[PDB]
């Protein structure tokens, strides 16, 4: 009411808080995800699209992932050994040698009892 | 000479089971539904208490009917919530029971030509196992594993005839028909129709004919 | 062109912010109702983990990831907008962009999916490069190479059709592929986005409904009255807003069973039409089916 | 001196018997790894009493033989005279000087290698006295209710007296998950609020958490200050 500048109202930073852990038979240290909030609001700081992920370490490599983080990030437990937060690898980057003359069937077989 | 491949792998894979994510989830989901229902008998829902005896025998009946009316609504909403979760969860289990009936008919009571319906690979045969509140299918499938690389052409005109095949395969210099079993190229599984301008990409090579020998 | 839905939008609710936003005495009376939103949160988390299974059963039908070779002599389809272009920063395909082009916070939290749009489009291009270069044999293990004019011939002979149609009319296929997708450039997919939008919007507008009490806002009830009679008024607001959550969650559980039935149909079509040839009549399109192509539309797949 | 009470101050919240259950109760117990104040009598000054205290001692001679619980301590507030020879409990008033002598009253009552833990409480006028005599180590021992007194008084200050190492605690309202055994006694306990792995254990209501990600609680940013604005010095 005093000056005439128009100022917005956006709600306070809320969200969930998830705990990323290995088994208690495996380890004792945990990561703490903070869902949705950028983490200038709230141990090793790491920002993702899911939100802040404190307590774990970013790794530039990419593995077949174990613990779903969200938004293309996964967590695991390895190197002593710690908790790492990496982009999930989607499998081996195979290149098929396709030609105008090529065919393939695998050599041996396993009678797989699925 | 590969029943010894099967039996060992059948014994190893039954061992790997010895060394149930879907079934144990179903048993646990029923347990949490029942356990939440019983813990609703310790909820007030706005009344004085939850044990029906002391609502009656602490205060006057004039307003005891009002307080028990709030309590009976909370119990009835808890019972309706439990029932409507059982109806949704029974529709999920009936979809799994119709999939298991389809797998019994098409994988056990017959062979399925459908790709990746009765296990990864060329499906050979299944065995059901009468698991607790479920069924375990031992999907015996023919999976070739260790890869290769041949060389082939869209069709093979020998002396002016386009063939329609069985797979033309070739290890690098000579052509085999084919599971990775190099058999001799024969016009038994390839039939003659057309010419070598009538199939794009065609190369020129021999096709062994069985009437000649 | 068949448009199948795959996944809903992942939503989680917080009760004590929804029903009792910045109120402590509302949370005390919400505790007096025992445990209703422990199981509401387990219901919605069971939906959210289910959507990750749906996307990972349809697209992740293969372990490896195959690359289209830099020379692309794949019989001539409109694969520039189908196979991925290295021009877009947030990498997709323009056909996926054509489907992308056509398709708040009051306790409700829209959690993101695990399998991002770039990673799904890498699964789909692996399935496209798997289907073109390796045919059906990439469904057993890794990809096992097959030429394109050899794999469609075998896709004729597997449905009783003689192998002399795409072996003689390839230019008909590439032109009709351009024209039919030209007619395309999403009834089922836009429906699923809209039903989720109206579900959340009715849930938000329930906070403007007083449910027969004096007001629909928290602070006016607390200021005007006192714990003698505000207790009665706030009970109407809680039991009104708690029925709104149970109505919404029950509608989400029924709608997630519909999407899972369409996700098992899309997983069956990926297995039997893309990773192989189907002998089933009118399962993978009207006519005699040769081969399918997955296309990762948003919250769905286009065959 | 201050020291670390690792897993101490965990008593039985009720006289209900339970066997091999993971029961979660919201009762005021001494928090894990808290700040407990080691004293040396080489005297025994005034102590803070807020919601009860966790007492302890480590003696080979049983030398502490007195508790005096009072606000004014001049025979006005109901003080106590608990003595350990049997735990003979004199809840009546004696005329104390500045330091009561070592070597009209209301209520009298009779019931190196030792720890004497003495969790106290005052809720609904029910002066609870718990105890455990276990010959601060690395272990876990539950405290059984030794006696209870329905005095119905207010106490806020006390002073242990002897004829030399006594510790005080800080009891706060905190959620706690218990672990009963086959025998019906407490074999383990978890605070579910100390570190992020602990509150995972209450949401699962278990001890062996499996590898995964668990939505334990909700994050919220509380308001900091207030901004109230009204127009310029208009009216006058």
């Amino acid at each position: 009411p005093q000056t005439l500048e128009i100022l917005d109202i956006t709600p306070c930073s809320f969200g969930g808080v998830s705990v990323i852990t290995p088994g208690t038979n495996t380890s004792n240290q945990v990561a703490v995800l903070y869902q949705g909030v950028n983490c200038t609001e709230v141990s090793n700081v790491f920002q993702t699209r899911a939100g802040c992920l404190i307590g774990a370490e970013h790794v530039n490599n990419s593995y077949e992932c174990d613990i779903p983080i969200g938004a293309g990030i996964c967590a695991s437990y390895q190197t002593s050994q710690s908790i790492i937060a990496y982009t999930m690898s989607l499998g081996a980057e195979n290149s098929v040698a396709y030609s105008n003359n090529s065919i393939a069937i695998p050599t041996n077989f396993t009678i797989s009892v699925t | 000479e590969n029943q010894k491949l099967i039996a060992n792998q059948f014994n190893s894979a039954i061992g790997k089971i010895q060394d149930l994510g879907k079934l144990q989830n179903v048993v646990n989901q029923n347990a949490q539904a029942l356990n939440t229902l019983v813990k609703q008998l310790s909820s007030n829902f706005g009344a004085i208490s939850s044990v029906l005896n002391d609502i009656l025998s602490r205060l006057d009946p004039p307003e005891a009917e009002v307080q028990i009316d709030r309590l009976i609504t909370g119990r009835l909403q808890s019972l309706q919530t439990y029932v409507t979760q059982q109806l949704i969860r029974a529709a999920e289990i009936r979809a799994s029971a119709n999939l298991a009936a389809t797998k019994m008919s098409e994988c056990v009571l017959g062979q399925s030509k459908r790709v990746d319906f009765c296990g990864k690979g060329y499906h050979l045969m299944s065995f059901p196992q009468s698991a607790p509140h479920g069924v375990v299918f031992l999907h015996v499938t023919y999976v070739p594993a260790q890869e290769k690389n041949f060389t082939t052409a869209p069709a093979i005109c020998h002396d002016g005839k386009a063939h329609f095949p069985g797979v033309f395969v070739s290890n690098g210099t000579h052509w085999f028909v084919t599971f990775y079993e190099p058999q001799i190229i024969t016009t038994d599984n390839t039939f003659v129709s057309g010419n070598c301008d009538v199939v794009i990409g065609i190369v020129n090579n021999t096709v062994y004919d069985p009437l000649q020998p | 062109t068949e448009i199948l839905p795959v996944s809903m939008t992942k939503t989680s609710v917080d009760c004590t912010m929804y029903i009792c936003g910045d109120s402590t005495e509302c949370s005390n009376l919400l505790l007096q109702y025992g445990s209703f939103c422990t199981q509401l949160n387990r219901a919605l988390t069971g939906i959210a983990v289910e959507q990750d299974k749906n996307t990972q059963e349809v697209f992740a039908q293969v372990k490896q990831i195959y690359k289209t070779p830099p020379i692309k002599d794949f019989g001539g389809f409109n694969f520039s907008q189908i196979l991925p272009d290295p021009s877009k920063p947030s990498k997709r395909s323009f056909i996926e962009d054509l489907l992308f082009n056509k398709v708040k916070f009051n306790g409700l939290t829209v959690l993101p999916p695990l399998l991002t749009d770039e990673m799904i489009a890498q699964y789909t291009s692996a399935l496209l490069a798997g289907t073109i270069t390796s045919g059906w044999t990439f469904g057993a293990g890794a990809a096992l190479q097959i030429p394109f004019a050899m794999q469609m011939a075998y896709r004729f002979n597997g449905i009783g059709v003689t192998q002399n149609v795409l072996y003689e009319n390839q230019k008909l296929i590439a032109n009709q592929f351009n024209s039919a997708i030209g007619k395309i450039q999403l009834g089922k997919l836009q429906n699923v986005v809209n039903q989720n939008a109206q579900a959340l919007n009715t849930l938000v507008k329930q906070l403007s409904s007083n449910f027969g009490a004096i007001s629909s806002v928290l602070n006016d009830i607390l200021s005007r009255l006192d714990p003698p009679e505000a207790e009665v008024q706030i009970d109407r607001l809680i039991t009104g807003r708690l029925q709104s959550l149970q109505t919404y969650v029950t509608q989400q559980l029924i709608r997630a069973a519909e999407i899972r039935a369409s996700a098992n149909l899309a997983a069956t079509k990926m297995s039997e039409c893309v990773l192989g040839q189907s002998k089933r009549v009118d399962f993978c399109g009207k006519g005699y089916h040769l081969m399918s192509f997955p296309q990762s539309a948003p919250h769905g797949v286009v065959f | 001196a201050y020291t670390n009470s690792f897993t101490r101050g965990v008593y039985y919240p009720d006289k209900v018997f339970r066997s091999s259950v993971l029961h979660s109760t919201q009762d005021l117990f001494l928090p894990f790894f808290s700040n407990v104040t080691w004293f040396h009598a080489i005297d025994n000054p005034v102590l803070p009493f807020n919601d009860g205290v966790y007492f302890a001692s480590t003696e080979k001679s049983n030398i502490i033989r007195g508790w005096i619980f009072g606000t004014t301590l001049d025979s006005k507030t109901q003080s106590l005279l608990i003595v350990n020879n049997n735990v003979v409990i004199k809840v009546c008033e004696f005329q104390f000087c500045n330091d009561p002598f070592l070597d009209n009253c209301t209520f009298e009552y009779v019931s190196f290698k030792n720890l004497r833990e003495f969790v106290f409480k005052n809720i609904d006028g029910y002066f609870k006295i718990y105890s455990k005599h276990t010959p601060l180590p690395q272990g876990f021992s539950a405290l059984e209710p030794l006696v209870d007194l329905p005095i119905g008084i207010n106490i806020t200050r006390f002073q242990t007296l002897l004829a030399a190492a006594y510790y005080v605690g800080y009891l706060q309202p905190r959620t706690f998950l218990l672990k009963y055994n086959e025998n019906g006694t407490i074999t383990d306990a978890v605070d579910c609020a100390l570190d992020p792995l602990s509150e995972t254990k209450c949401t699962l209501k278990s001890f062996t958490v499996e590898k995964g990600i668990y939505q334990t609680s909700n994050f919220r940013v509380q308001p900091t200050e207030s901004i109230v604005r009204f127009p310029n010095i208009t009216n006058l």
